[PDB]
């Protein structure tokens, strides 16, 4: 009988030692426990109630410790025991958390297993030396026709993830995860990102639904739902990338990296505005904290390739903002651009427009990271980027000639646009994108007509991994664009534009 | 069964036309269609009689 | 199935409050003086030897 | 005991000093004898030294300082079973329709958690509407918040009564139908029209509660109607498996009724006029709308635009836990569409092709497209002259408006209304209907045989009828 071992785990616990140091709740109110004494306590360090509610240290007073508390009011009264618990917020770190759906405390809400893991590590740590990093050279690849031409991103590196709500903002991001079926998947540790995604502040049924697709695209069993929910109080929905980056530290430091999915930002800084206006911390820069700067930055500056002076990982960084209705030039998104390189931007126009990938190139500034891209690829995106800026121009003449500008890539604009309209949960290798977008920069896709695209690129494709077998394997593996393919792989693409 | 009824139906309204009268072919035609529908909803929502006592 | 399902869980629920009655049952015999002292004689050793 | 007498009301705020060593805990609820009945405050925080700071939920006409208080323990509660259906309930869960008392089973808390990680919707599947428009465009599921639009009078007083009667026939299943800033004259005209046509019958058991939010008592009790409300639909779920609604009217009053608590318990008001628990106080009340082992809630909330406009921190807030829109426009009901439902500002994100059907999908994206050329061709075409169509463009003129009437379903509620009794069409009969019209074979079929009907089944009769 379950109650018989479950009331022996309690008999166990039953004869406690001496408290380190004894708070009392002197009076509780603004979800801030003003909690009497801890005359010597550390700062900010974790406590843990009588009751069973924890919080930790906040406010840190002559006479008063403020305890935030991450728990309720409700089975928080006046006078109960605040009870030291010695440790500064630390996080279990390494494996095990792998198939784990957890918050903030890193432990399970999946309820599967105990969460055992090989160490702890504080969730309070600072950035890498100038030095122990180095530049990025190696491919953050999405599974994305469009976005790894555009800007693929650095293993290593900030880049704001940024676009309206639910354009795709939930939805694009399992492709990234179905990537690392192509490369976490596999001996190499340079090849494995371990799939550290994030559900700060979504709801119950939106997390519940999320592990499950994982499930399905079976990729969950290396991947972590770090997640949160916008029922329960601030410190989860502040605490949880910090705790998922620590997770990533550990991966990191040891030669795998940690693809680190910051799903959802906004919701953070919601949290971070909402306590400074309970707690009477003073309405900044539109109303929105003023240290909102410095916990964005705090925890995205953790991001680098190291060298090898501190192992070979990278945390793989993804600062998903998801903006309520656009308004970039509100003071979080601001913020967030500046701290961050690049940009991608999905839009309320295109996904509902009915093209998702819904991106926009203005929107999604190249800078650094495309030094990351492997050349194939590299070599047709280069050209892709200029045609689109020049379908944009086009497109934008009103204020035609027939000419270069008003036909030619108006055709291989429309042409490659509708190209890379991409039903989703699919992965792209690196030698599924190139072909294809080299078969639009000759303008083989001009023939074509705007039905045809992917009749063409699908009929293409099976013609390819017939034949060229080979071709697309040197385009991934070597992940160049070689000679033998300016011959057989452009003759591929010619011969079959009419058969 | 249904068949028949509703192809040999839609077939003597184009036959009252190469005579007079017409205009009482729709209320013969709008009795066996209906009834013949009614017993062709319940006839595909079929099932015989069953409970389980050995799956659960 | 619906209530067996329930009644997984009431089950539980059925040995709460029973749990209870045995607290109401503790605090009327005199386990609420003998006990209030046994604590009190493990106190003195846990406290004695810090 | 636990006993004070009150020290002070500011406000309608009321802070009482408690005999010492002994205070009431945060969320509880404090009744206070009067030569009214009672008081029932709820304490919100402590001020401490055994004294509290509360919020009122019964109205403040003056209160003598000296008044004895006595805690109850816990949270207010409210009763549950099917003994309270068919009544309007105040917050503190008392009759408010006059009919006098009335019987209970058990009482539960108005707060209670979001259910477990475990007892979650983690598959989204599709609840069946007896209105073949809303089936396509915008599919209802199982735990799933449906965010509808307009106001009152746009054609929302016949969705919303339509919706109780599908409910009961689909499972067996209830509703509780509760309005925040319902203005009390209004609320009686409602009452006396839902007795009349049979969601509220006079027995023990009906199909929709109502919960009504009284504008002339506090702030505290506008805000918390729609968790006294939660409480009942949920113990149907819990013990009996039973799919419920639940209805909100404006949410603007919940987010207003809000806000004037937090203000008065002193959290600056800053970002927009709007409470800084704004997340949070949705987030707790829409987690406690999901699927559990036996029955899932489902619910229809109403967007009511706070400032006129859509960018206000209220409405954002709302919009973000929505995974579909129903858009209800009043030129539409004028036009003499029953629903009302703008039919390309409906939209479900639970449209994918897994969840609908793949089937399901593509009629549905053909409905949306014909309509949407249909549209646009009609701006310049009208103008032009209607001789200057083409042949593409006629095939979708016939196609457009054939289905636009067909889109009026009578309903049984709305018998009175519409004139005809009502229909009820289903999953199946929704595509195969929507379908048919796509294939073109019953473009041969006039509109006035359009006019009125519901899926494929009863559009046959009419084509023969028109003739005739």
């Amino acid at each position: 009988e379950v109650s018989s071992i479950l009331e022996e785990r309690i008999k166990g616990v039953s004869d406690e030692a001496n408290l380190n140091e004894t708070g009392r709740v002197l009076a509780v109110g603004d979800g801030i426990a003003r909690v009497f004494g801890l005359n010597n306590i550390q700062a900010e360090e974790l406590v843990e109630f009588s009751s069973g509610v924890k919080g930790m240290a906040l406010n840190l007073e002559p006479g008063q410790v403020g305890i935030v508390l991450f728990g309720s009011d409700r089975l928080v009264k006046e006078g109960e025991l605040v009870k030291r618990t010695g440790n500064i917020v630390d996080v279990p770190v390494g494996p095990g958390l792998l198939g784990r759906v957890v918050d903030a405390l890193g432990n399970p809400i999946d309820g599967k297993g105990p969460i055992d893991a090989a160490g702890r590590s504080r969730a309070q740590v600072k950035a890498p030396g100038i030095l122990p990093r180095r530049s990025v050279h190696e491919p953050v690849q999405t599974g994305l026709k469009a976005v790894d031409a555009l800007v693929p991103i650095g293993r290593g590196q900030r880049e704001l993830i940024i676009g309206d709500r639910q354009t795709g903002k939930t939805a694009v991001a399992l492709d990234t995860i179905l990537n690392q079926k192509r490369w976490n998947n596999g001996s190499d540790e340079s090849k494995k990102l371990y799939c550290v995604y994030v559900a700060v502040g979504q709801k119950r049924s939106t997390v519940a639904q999320l592990v499950q697709t994982l499930e399905q695209h079976d990729a969950m069993k290396y991947s972590i739902i770090v997640a949160a929910t916008a029922s329960e109080a601030a410190p989860l929905q502040y605490l949880a990338p910090f705790t998922a980056a620590s997770i990533g530290e550990w991966f990191r430091d040891n030669g795998k990296h940690a693809l680190i999915v910051y799903d959802d930002l906004s919701k953070q800084a919601v949290a971070y505005r909402q306590l400074s206006l309970l707690l009477r911390r003073p309405p900044g820069r539109e109303a929105y904290p003023g240290d909102v700067f410095y916990l964005h930055s705090r925890l995205l500056e953790r991001a680098a390739k190291l060298s090898e002076k501190e192992g070979s990982g990278s945390l793989t960084a993804l600062p998903v903002i998801e903006t309520q209705g656009g308004d970039v030039s509100a003071y979080i998104p601001t913020n967030v651009i500046s701290i961050t390189d690049g940009q991608i931007f999905l839009e309320a126009e295109l996904f509902y427009k009915g093209i998702r990938p819904a991106i926009n190139v203005g929107l999604s500034v190249s800078r650094v990271g495309s030094a990351a891209q492997v050349k194939a690829l590299k070599q047709v995106a280069g050209s892709l980027k200029l045609f689109l800026a020049q379908y944009r121009e086009v497109a934008a003449f009103a204020q035609s000639d027939l000419d270069a500008s008003t036909k030619q890539t108006l055709v291989r604009g429309e042409r490659l646009t509708q190209l890379l309209k991409q039903n989703q949960y699919s992965p792209l290798a690196t030698e599924e994108q190139v072909p294809l977008i080299y078969a639009g920069v000759n303008g083989h896709l001009d023939g074509i007509e705007l039905s045809r695209i992917g009749e063409f690129e699908s009929s293409f494709l099976s013609y390819l991994k017939s034949n060229h077998n080979e071709l697309l394997t040197e385009i991934r593996e070597k992940g160049e664009l070689s000679k033998e393919l300016l011959a057989s792989l452009k003759s591929a693409t010619e011969s079959f534009v009419a058969t | 069964a249904k068949s028949a009824a509703n192809k040999l139906d839609w077939a003597k309204v184009i036959s009252s036309l190469r005579i007079t009268g017409s205009t009482a072919t729709q209320l013969s035609s709008f009795k066996k269609r209906n009834d013949e529908a009614r017993r062709q909803l319940l006839e595909l929502q079929s099932q015989p009689t069953e409970v389980d006592f050995s799956h659960y | 199935v619906r209530y067996e399902a329930s009644l997984r869980q009431l089950e539980q629920r059925q040995l709460a409050k029973s749990v209870i009655s045995r607290v109401q049952s503790e605090l009327g015999n005199p386990k609420f003086q003998e006990k209030v002292l046994q604590q009190s004689i493990s106190e003195i050793e846990q406290l004695l030897s810090k | 005991p636990i006993t004070g007498k009150v020290t002070a009301v500011i406000g309608a705020i009321v802070d009482v000093h408690f005999e010492q060593s002994e205070l009431p805990a945060i969320l509880n609820a404090l009744e206070i004898k009067t030569p009214q009945g009672k008081l029932v405050l709820e304490v919100a925080q402590h001020l401490g030294e055994n004294t509290v700071r509360t919020i009122a939920m019964d109205g403040t006409e003056g209160l003598v300082r000296g008044e004895k208080v006595l805690d109850t323990g816990g949270p207010i509660s409210v009763p549950v079973g099917r003994e309270t259906l068919g009544r309007i309930i105040n917050v503190i869960g008392e009759p408010i329709d006059e009919r006098g008392p009335i019987k209970s089973k058990l009482r539960k808390p108005i707060h209670a958690d979001p259910p477990s990680f475990a007892e979650q919707s983690t598959s989204a599947e599709i609840l069946e509407t007896g209105i073949k428009v809303v089936d396509l465009l915008a599919p209802y599921a199982r735990g799933g918040k449906i965010g509808l639009f307009g106001g009152a009078g746009v054609g929302k007083t016949v969705f919303i009564q339509e919706l109780i009667n599908n409910i009961a026939k689909a499972h067996g299943g209830f509703s509780v139908f509760t309005g925040v800033g319902e203005r009390t004259r209004e609320g009686n005209d409602l009452y006396r029209e839902m007795k009349e046509t049979g969601v509220i019958n006079l027995e023990g058991e009906s199909k929709v509660a109502l919960v009504f939010g009284q504008m002339n008592e506090p702030p505290g009790a506008r805000a918390r109607v729609a968790l006294t409300g939660l409480t009942i639909a949920e113990y149907f779920r819990d013990e009996e498996g039973q799919d419920v609604l639940l209805f909100i009217d404006n949410i603007f009053r919940f987010t207003q009724a809000g806000s004037e608590v937090s203000a008065l318990l002193g959290r600056i008001p800053s970002a927009v006029g709007y409470q800084p628990t704004l997340a949070t106080d949705m987030g707790l009340l829409q987690e406690r709308i999901t699927t559990t082992k036996k029955g899932s809630v489902t619910s229809v909330q109403a967007v009511y635009v706070p400032a006129d406009d859509l960018t206000d921190p209220a409405p954002a807030t709302t919009f973000a836990h929505l995974d579909a829109t129903t858009v209800l426009s009043r030129g539409i009901s004028e036009l003499g569409i029953y629903p009302a439902v703008d039919p390309l500002d409906s939209k479900s994100r639970l449209l994918d092709a897994a969840v609908v059907g793949q089937e399901h999908y593509d009629v549905a994206s053909k409905v949306q497209e014909t309509l949407q050329t249909y549209k646009s061709l009609q701006d310049i075409i009208a103008i032009l002259g209607m001789d200057e169509l083409s042949e593409q463009d006629k095939l979708t003129v016939e196609r457009a408006r054939k289905i636009q009437r067909f889109l009026s379903q009578p309903f049984a509620v709305a018998e009175v209304f519409t004139g005809i009794p009502g229909k009820l069409v289903r999953l199946k009969d929704t595509v195969a209907s929507f379908k048919a019209v796509l294939e073109g074979k019953y473009d041969n079929i006039p509109e006035h045989a359009f006019y009125m009907v519901g899926g494929i089944e009863d559009v046959v009769a009419k084509a023969e009828k028109l003739a005739a």
